[PDB]
């Protein structure tokens, strides 16, 4: 348990874990890239 | 869009029946529809066989 | 899914065929002409596909799904199957409803029953054939009986076919052993046409 000033509630409290916690973050949307052409030479990737 | 069936019209019992469909005018890669078979016994009702698709998910 | 066996109507009239066992809205109906491939006439209940007349309309009330064809015509004569998604991804089909828009006039069937021959019994085989013809509509169910109790075994019935006189005809084949043929005196063949039945009997 780590904090700059503990009794002070204005200071954040940094915590360091012993065992790692498994976390899953996914994007349950299967997408496609438009890759529209806004030239000359430049190409923007739109969300299809 | 046209579907053309091809294969042996006469097969012996206990053997392996193989049939192949040739699609025309559309891609099997398309995620809009599934592809499979439906068999209709002579003078009988329609029976569903099965279908699949490569368009998958994360698991 | 339970689909009514038959359905009839005159040109211009409206026919409504039902289907049950559908708890979901995935219900769909198909039209299959004899000697041809099935074609989807409706999907997602009421919704119509491309090149399909407005007179075809799907409907579902409670557990019952219904198709309605108004303004009947010659090309509407075919077998109509219904189907729907169930549970997770499986799909099933009904027995189908045969709708006929054939021309007049209606007529009682005609049954001719032939007992096995003398040469056939010598081959240790016994087969009785019911010949049904000259009936309207073209859908008929056939039943067999040995003495009084019915016969559930050896029954082969095929879909009727139109004749040169435009009257439908069908034949049911009963194949059994010569032992049960000689034991039971009379064999009855029941032919049910539009409620009314026509019966024939043969004994050696
Ligand atoms: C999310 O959605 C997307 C769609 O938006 C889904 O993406 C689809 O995923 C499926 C499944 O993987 C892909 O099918 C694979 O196809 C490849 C070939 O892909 C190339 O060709 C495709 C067809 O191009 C043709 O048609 C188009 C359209 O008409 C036309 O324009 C073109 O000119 C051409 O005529 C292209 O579509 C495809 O483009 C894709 O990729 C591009 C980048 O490459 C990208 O820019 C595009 O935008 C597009 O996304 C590409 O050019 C097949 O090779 C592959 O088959 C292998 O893989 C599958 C699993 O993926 C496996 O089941 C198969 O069995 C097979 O695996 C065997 O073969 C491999 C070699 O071929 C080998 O390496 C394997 O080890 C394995 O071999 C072993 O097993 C076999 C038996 O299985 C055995 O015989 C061997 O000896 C050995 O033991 C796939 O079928 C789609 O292409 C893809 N895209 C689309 C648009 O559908 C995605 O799935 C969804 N889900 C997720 C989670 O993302
Ligand atoms: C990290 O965080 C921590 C906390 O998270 C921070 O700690 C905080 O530190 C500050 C210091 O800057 C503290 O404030 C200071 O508190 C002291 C002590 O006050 C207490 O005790 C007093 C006396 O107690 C004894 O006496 C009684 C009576 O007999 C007994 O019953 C007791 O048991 C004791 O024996 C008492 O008077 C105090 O009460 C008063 O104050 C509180 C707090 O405000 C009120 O609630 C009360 O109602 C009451 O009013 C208290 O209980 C004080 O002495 C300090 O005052 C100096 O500073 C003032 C400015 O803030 C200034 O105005 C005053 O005049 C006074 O200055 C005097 O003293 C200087 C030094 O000698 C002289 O130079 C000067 O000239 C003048 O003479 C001050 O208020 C916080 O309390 C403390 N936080 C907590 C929660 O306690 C820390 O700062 C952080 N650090 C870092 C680096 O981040």
């Amino acid at each position: 348990i780590r904090s700059e000033n503990i009794t002070n509630n204005a200071k954040n409290i940094l915590v360091q874990f012993n065992t790692p916690v498994q976390i899953n973050c996914t994007r349950p949307n299967n997408n496609t890239r438009k890759s529209i052409r806004i030239g000359p030479g430049q190409a923007f990737y739109a969300t299809g | 869009p046209q579907l053309q069936e091809s294969g042996p019209t006469l097969v012996e019992a206990s053997e392996t029946l193989s049939l192949t469909c040739a699609v025309s005018g559309d891609s099997t890669a398309a995620c809009n529809s599934f592809w499979g078979w439906v068999r209709q016994p002579p003078g009988k009702g329609l029976e569903w066989v099965g279908s699949l698709s490569h368009c998958a998910s994360y698991w | 899914l339970t689909q009514p066996p038959s359905a009839s109507g005159s040109p211009g009239q409206s026919i409504t065929i039902s289907c049950t066992g559908t708890s979901n809205n995935f219900v769909s109906w198909y039209q299959q002409h004899a000697g041809k491939a099935p074609k989807l006439v409706i999907y997602d209940v009421n919704k119509r596909p491309s090149g399909v007349p407005d007179r075809f309309s799907g409907s579902k009330s409670g557990n019952t799904a219904s198709l309605t064809v108004s303004g009947l015509q010659t090309d509407d004569e075919a077998v109509y199957y219904c189907g729907s998604l169930v549970g997770n991804w499986d799909v099933i089909f009904g027995g189908g409803t045969k709708l006929t828009v054939l021309g007049q006039p209606k007529a009682a069937p005609s049954v001719t029953l032939f007992p096995p021959s003398s040469e056939e019994l010598q081959a240790n085989k016994a087969t009785l054939v019911c010949l049904i013809s000259d009936f309207y509509p073209g859908a008929v169910t056939v039943a067999w009986k040995a003495d009084s109790s019915p016969v559930k075994a050896g029954v082969e019935t095929t879909t009727p076919s139109k004749q040169s006189n435009n009257k439908y005809a069908a034949s049911s084949y009963l194949s059994l052993t010569p032992e049960q043929w000689k034991s039971h005196r009379s064999y009855s063949c029941q032919v049910t046409h539009e409620g009314s039945t026509v019966e024939k009997t043969v004994a050696p």
